[PDB]
């Protein structure tokens, strides 16, 4: 259900 | 395998603009799951797409119609929204690029031929 | 107003096909987070969009250019991929509707 | 961040 590339 | 005026427009006007964009860099080559630490990436995204592949397909006359090429652009953007978290910066980058893509598709010459 | 060939096409061709499509029903009205048990929805999606809104806009000449209607279609589909789990049926439904959107937009007349 | 809660799967 995602893990992603980085948050901001 | 064809050259058409809409394919030439997708190559030389739409892709050229997106490729050079300051947010383009994460999209120019296949997502590298190993480099980026993403062991789940290929479990969620079944049809990886990237501008590198679209560009090369355009140069090798892989597409028969513009729509087929537009579909690949869409898959690339869609993969990004589906896999990544809502709060990841790559989601904003994709959305910005995708708005240009839609803007430029809106001015595609409409005699579909060659 | 006169309606540009492009907004005419978005109305008479693109919205025509999507509105009646068998996958269209979840998109026809604003996501109702209360009805759907979705207390996080408006936390994640800051610009809700739906076909009812766009259809009404096309009918009342709210739009100045095609590109602005086209963005609304895009936001609607993007909301859906961003909020929902990759495995949700709604995701597959949106992907199917979006392919039709793009197929048709491939044949949208030139502006002007 | 991440994927909400969703609408249901298949």
């Amino acid at each position: 259900k995602g893990l992603g590339k980085g948050g901001a | 395998g064809r050259v058409t005026n809409q394919l030439q427009y997708l190559h030389k006007v739409v892709m050229k603009a997106l490729w050079k964009h300051q947010f383009a860099w994460p999209f120019r080559q296949p997502v590298d799951a190993v480099k980026l630490g993403l062991p789940d990436y290929h479990k969620i995204i079944k049809q990886p797409m990237d501008m590198g592949t679209i560009k090369r397909r355009l140069e090798n006359n892989y597409y028969w119609a513009a729509s087929e090429c537009m579909q690949d652009f869409n898959t690339m953007f869609t993969n990004c929204y589906i896999y990544n978290k809502p709060t990841d910066d790559i989601v904003l980058m994709a959305q910005t690029l995708e708005k240009i893509f839609l803007q430029k598709v809106a001015s595609m010459p409409q005699e579909e031929q060659e």
